[PDB]
């Protein structure tokens, strides 16, 4: 298996730029994190740390190698995952837990329900329930237990209220600690980006669900890449490179690849792969992956488009029909 | 429930 790529969406200021930086700080402490570029790796053996606490509570053994976060969070970016379903495996939908559903909330669930992909809410900022007191870092179920009951009423009546939403839209929801079956209900996992608490069921949920479930889409299979482009810009010393998300086989130095741009299909052949210094180059990446890619001939790139690597001229020529048909289904 | 999540359950 490969690591699940997941996707953070939801309504500005809710928390998602938050979130993703607390798991991020929250992996680097457990050990931490791989560099990608436009992403960061958990490693499986790092949520098993991070884990530890719900060992007898819950079975914590991951047979995926790790998880894959996208660093930008949000619509475009989600909207540049799409493909002939999404490159994404599982997405956070975050909802401000005081707030509620807001618009880009509804949003979001219409582009998850088109494209089908799985996912959780995370109910954020759990810490502004007045009367909450933190216990840093803790478990959602360690930490519920101490705070005031007034505090666990006031945090039932909200998640309430989105489970309210949720059915509303035709989507069982419920706390995650309610749930008997994972395949029938959206689970509500209450965290706090500022504190810490609840990353660790957030980390077990996102494991467990996608290693349980997933399993054919996160089969690796050696290989020619295959990709997404989710940025295209300028970098000095290479011309236009693309920054991709790598979600099957190996990418490597020299191999021919396939791209859609704006006056048609690009094939252009692989320069240099660049990685986060611990830039360097490295010769190759490995599914899932976030890396840049300098080849010649990308400055007109769509952003969306998939790329497909190549063993020879001819089966790239073969390529460059679907290429054209992808990025027609995309605009 | 094969992701044993439901280990969860009732907190
Ligand atoms: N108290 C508290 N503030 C938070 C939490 N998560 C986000 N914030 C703050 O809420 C604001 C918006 O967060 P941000 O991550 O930028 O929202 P985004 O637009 O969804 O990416 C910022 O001031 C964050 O510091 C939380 O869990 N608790």
């Amino acid at each position: 298996l490969r690591q699940p790529i997941v996707v953070v969406l939801g309504h500005v200021d809710h928390g998602k730029t938050t979130l993703l930086d607390k798991i991020r700080r929250t992996a680097v402490a457990a050990k931490g994190i791989t560099q990608h570029i436009g992403a960061s790796i958990v490693p499986a053996d790092v949520i098993e740390k991070i884990a530890e606490p719900l060992k007898k509570v819950i079975p914590v053994k991951l047979v995926i190698p790790g998880l894959l976060f996208i660093d930008t969070p949000g619509h475009e970016l989600f909207s540049n995952l799409r493909r002939r379903g999404s490159v994404a495996d599982f997405a956070i939908l975050v909802v401000d837990i005081m707030e509620g559903f807001k618009p880009q909330t509804y949003e979001a669930l219409e582009l998850l329900k088109e494209r089908r992909v799985p996912f959780l809410i995370a109910a954020n900022k759990i810490d502004r329930i007045p009367g909450w007191k933190p216990n840093p870092d803790a478990p959602f179920i360690e930490t519920i237990r101490r705070q005031d009951p007034k505090v666990r009423e006031i945090l039932e009546q909200r998640v309430y209220e989105i489970v309210g939403k949720m059915y509303e839209a035709g989507l069982p929801a419920e706390l995650f600690t309610r749930i008997k079956d994972f395949r029938r209900k959206i689970a509500i996992v209450p965290v706090s980006a500022r504190t810490g608490e609840g990353i660790p069921e957030l980390l077990a949920v996102l494991a467990g669900l996608t290693q349980t479930y997933l399993k054919e889409r996160l089969r690796y299979a050696e290989g020619p890449a295959k990709g997404v482009v989710l940025e295209v810009k300028e970098m000095q010393g290479f011309g236009t490179v693309v920054d991709a998300v790598i979600y099957d086989g190996v990418l490597k130095k020299e191999d021919i690849i396939v791209v859609g741009g704006r006056e048609g299909p690009i094939v252009t052949r692989v320069r240099a792969l660049l990685m986060p210094a611990p830039f360097v180059q490295v010769d190759r990446v490995y599914a899932a992956a976030g890396v840049r890619i300098a080849a010649p001939g990308l400055d007109d790139v769509i952003a969306g488009s998939p790329i497909y690597a190549a063993e020879s001229e001819e089966e790239a020529r073969k390529l460059m029909e679907a290429v054209q048909r992808e990025i027609e289904e995309l605009r | 429930d094969l992701s044993g999540l439901s280990g969860m359950f009732g907190f």
